[PDB]
């Protein structure tokens, strides 16, 4: 028996428009350790990602935190694109600014 | 179960570990000295193969034997005074399992050593009369080194009930820096089993002195580890 | 006193992607890396500078080869169960081992296999057993429960050395494991009926306790909880909602200080 | 680190509690403290550990030892509370340095408290009998036993004697436990009546005649 990832968009400090800050994906609780993750900016591929290494959970479990500096505009879209062999497709989680 | 051993100053000296398991990976060795905590001398470590030593100690002072498949044995070189006291093997298992341990005991002068005399002193028929029981005494006197192990024998079988040793021998010489000692030891038992006459009991005095590697050079004899001994026999009066 | 603790991890995988590799072994105190291994590297290395400041040389190369045996062990032991389960393709075996101090006195020790993420054994070191889950799992049961030196030694390590390690890890990252960042409570306003935020955030030990009161009296629940998620420093942070013309109060426990906000 | 042990040398009874007050100074949060014994016959074992949250004991004990583990105070005793006599030790308190691998650790002891577990004499019995010499030696023997363990021995008033100190003999096929102590000498004019007259001696002490 095998369980989907979950997946958390956030940011490291309070994103203040025009402040230079860190976007977090944070992905856990995956039995399958077989991943894929990107970020997106404005619906395009961020390329200068920085990711911790893989860990594991007591519950034979996975996590993993994917995190990058940017600088937040309303303009700008940012999302976390995941694909797990759960899914039939790879899903994306957007971020909301609240 | 711990051993014994007495050398010369300046000489070297071997101990035994006595450990329930022969060869562990790492061999803590301790020393105890009467007024001072013990402290760990040093340690062996199988992996590296080498002495791990405190840094108050020089490196050509110890070293090890460590027998394959037989106890570890610890070397000691140029022995003074000040070295004597008892050594401890240590392992980690479940606390530090510390081993029975030798006592060693150096001398500057191999002059002043000599063995000691065994006299046993047959229970006074008055604490017979007053009590129903008899107590047969031991002294041990004349040897320098303290180093002596005193233990009774009834019909040749050691005993450990109904006896008391003295814990601190006396000097014959208080004023004298190389003084000789004396010991006492008691052995009590019901009076009845005193006063059979198959009864045998024997005063056996396990005396640490030199070995046959030790040269000796005077018109006495020569004071090697021996047992001295003294004995008597049940009196049914 | 705080709850610690020590894991170490082992994971093999059959017919693994090309990225992928065979078998991985890493150590953790108190979730953070401390020491890793795999079929790759086939060295032992550590994931933290205090780590090698303080061991011996000789550690890490004794250790690479019994992960190298532990390595063969596993592959051995996926292989048998594949062949015992009649399992083709890709799947994954797993091993935890280690130990806790609690905060509260008592102290654990855990050593579980699992197979397809799903629990197969767990060592009861009290009752010196193997509890399984599968008649499969049952004849390993069996063929460990034959040798007892072994669980002898596991349930002495599991008791006395894992403890010994955390401790003198602890020791080693004091600066690390030891410290205490106080957290950063905040209350946003914003939903037809807004909402009240309590959010802590930039604290270190992410045990923490989030409640709200009204004019002294508890509510009776009503709180909306958040997970409690790491920031990129080496912090943590959470929130917490509860919905007018009412008075309320966030309180927020950490590392042993109470703290109120009183809105 | 510091380990000190303040309490001094105690002599206590075989049914008293005895407290021994061992004190540590090290920069580890949570130090493994440990508790163990030298008997007179050397042997070197372990009696307690003790952390900040959990203590274990070794299996000789039954219950009649514990440990005081204070941390606002940084303290570590030791209480027996049904002392014997076969406790009578030297004890030492000691802690573990994290030296690279647990194997490898050292430990540090304290300087060492000892306790004498003096005996309960219930029925006195203070005699001094003179043992008569084997003819392999001249030397005469007094035997000073069956008095209680509050009269203490006190050494000889010159070096012409000699004079041991207090011993305990147990039998355990009869359960009865006696103190004991000799004194001889080679001396023209040695007599036991005379023999302990530099030791605070009984009132009552049997002094039997030497033509029994
Ligand atoms: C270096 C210290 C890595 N160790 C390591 C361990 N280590 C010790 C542990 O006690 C051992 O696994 C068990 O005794 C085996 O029964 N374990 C591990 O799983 N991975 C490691 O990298």
């Amino acid at each position: 028996i095998q369980r989907t990832p979950k997946i958390q968009v956030y940011s490291r400090h309070p994103a203040e428009n025009g402040k230079s800050n860190f976007l977090n994906c944070y992905v856990s609780g995956f039995h399958p350790s077989d991943i894929e993750v990107d970020l997106l900016k404005n619906g395009e591929r961020i390329e200068k990602v920085e990711h911790s290494d893989l860990s594991f959970s007591k519950d034979w479990s996975f996590y993993l935190l994917y995190y990058t500096e940017f600088t937040p505009t309303e303009k700008d879209e940012y999302a976390c694109r995941v694909n797990h062999v759960t899914l039939s497709q790879p899903k994306i989680v957007k971020w909301d600014r609240d | 179960r711990t051993k014994s051993v007495t050398r010369p100053t300046g000489s070297s000296a071997v101990i035994t570990c006595d450990l329930p398991v022969e060869n562990a990976v790492y061999t803590h060795w301790y020393l105890h000295q009467e007024g001072k905590a013990p402290q760990r001398l040093l340690y062996y470590d199988s992996y590296n193969s080498r002495v791990v030593l405190e840094s108050g100690i020089s490196r050509e002072k110890y070293h090890t034997y460590a027998s394959t498949g037989k106890s570890l044995k610890f070397i000691l070189e140029n022995l003074i005074e000040r070295d004597s006291g008892v050594y401890y093997c240590a392992t980690w298992d479940y606390k530090k399992l510390f081993g029975s341990g030798t006592t060693l005991v150096v001398t500057e002068d191999l002059k002043n050593v000599f063995p000691p005399e065994v006299a046993v002193f047959e229970p006074s028929e008055a604490e017979i009369s007053h009590t129903q029981k008899a107590t047969l005494v031991c002294l041990a006197t004349g040897f320098y080194p303290d180093h002596v192990e005193l233990s009774w024998w009834v019909n040749g079988k050691e005993v450990h009930s109904g006896v008391c040793t003295d814990p601190q021998p006396l000097k014959e010489q208080p004023a004298l820096n190389d003084s000789r000692y004396a010991l006492s030891s008691r052995l009590r038992v019901s009076a009845t089993f005193w006063q059979n006459p198959r009864n045998h009991f024997r005063c056996q005095v396990q005396f640490y002195g030199l070995s046959e590697n030790d040269e000796w050079t005077q018109d006495r004899a020569k004071p090697v580890t021996q047992i001295v001994s003294a004995e008597a026999w049940g009196r049914a009066d | 006193m705080r709850t610690h603790s020590l894991r170490y991890f082992r994971l093999g995988v059959s017919d693994p992607i090309h990225g992928v590799p065979e078998f991985i072994s890493v150590g953790y105190v108190d979730s953070h890396p401390i020491t890793t291994y795999d079929s790759v590297t086939r060295q032992k290395e550590p994931r933290a500078p205090w780590m090698a400041e303080n061991l011996a040389p000789d550690h890490w190369e004794r250790y690479t080869q019994l992960l190298r045996g532990w390595q063969q062990m596993f592959k051995v032991e996926l292989k048998r169960l594949q062949r015992h389960y009649n399992h083709s393709g890709s799947h994954t075996y797993q091993r935890m081992i280690g130990c806790e101090l609690l905060e509260d006195g008592s102290t654990t020790g855990f050593l579980q296999y699992a197979y397809d993420g799903q629990d197969f054994l767990i060592f009861n070191k009290d009752t010196l057993s193997w509890l399984a889950v599968d008649n499969v799992a049952h004849t390993i049961k069996q063929a460990w429960e034959a040798n007892q030196h072994e669980l002898l030694y596991q349930k002495n390590w599991l008791e006395e050395e894992c403890i010994a390690w955390l401790k003198r890890f602890l020791e080693y990252g004091k600066d690390t494991l030891q410290r205490t960042e106080p957290p950063l409570v905040r209350v946003n306003r914003k939903p037809g009926v807004t909402a009240l935020f309590c959010k802590a955030h930039g604290f270190y030990p992410p045990e923490i306790y989030m409640t709200w009161m009204k004019n002294g009296e508890e509510i009776v629940q009503e709180i909306d909880y958040g997970d409690i998620l790491p920031s990129g420093d080496g912090t943590y942070q959470a929130w917490a909602s509860i919905e007018s013309s009412n008075l309320y109060s966030c309180h927020v426990e950490h590392s042993g200080v109470h703290m109120v906000l009183q809105v | 680190d510091k380990v000190t042990q303040s309490s001094p040398d105690q002599t206590v009874a075989s049914g008293s509690e005895v407290v021994l007050l061992c004190t540590y100074d090290t920069v580890y949060s949570n130090p493994d403290l440990f508790w163990y014994r030298i008997r007179p016959d050397y042997s070197f074992q372990f009696v307690f550990y003790g952390d900040n949250s959990r203590s274990e004991g070794a299996d000789f004990t039954q219950g009649r030892f514990s440990v005081k583990h204070i941390l606002t105070q940084k303290a570590f005793h030791l209480v027996i509370s049904p002392v014997r006599t076969e406790d009578s030790a030297t004890y030492y308190c000691a802690t573990r340095l994290w030296l690279g691998d647990p194997h490898t650790d050292k430990l540090i002891f304290g300087k060492g408290t000892r306790v004498t577990v003096e005996p309960n004499i219930q029925n006195p019995d203070p005699a001094v009998y003179q043992l008569r010499d084997s003819k392999s030696s001249d030397k005469s023997v007094c035997l000073f036993t069956d008095f209680d363990s509050q009269t203490n021995v006190s050494q000889s008033k010159d070096s012409d004697v000699y004079i041991t100190d207090k011993c305990v003999l147990d039998m355990r096929s009869m359960d009865f436990k006696s103190n004991s102590a000799v004194a001889w000498s080679n001396k023209s004019d040695f007599a036991c009546a005379n023999a302990f007259n530099n030791s605070i001696i009984p009132e009552d002490t049997f002094f039997p005649s030497p033509e029994s």
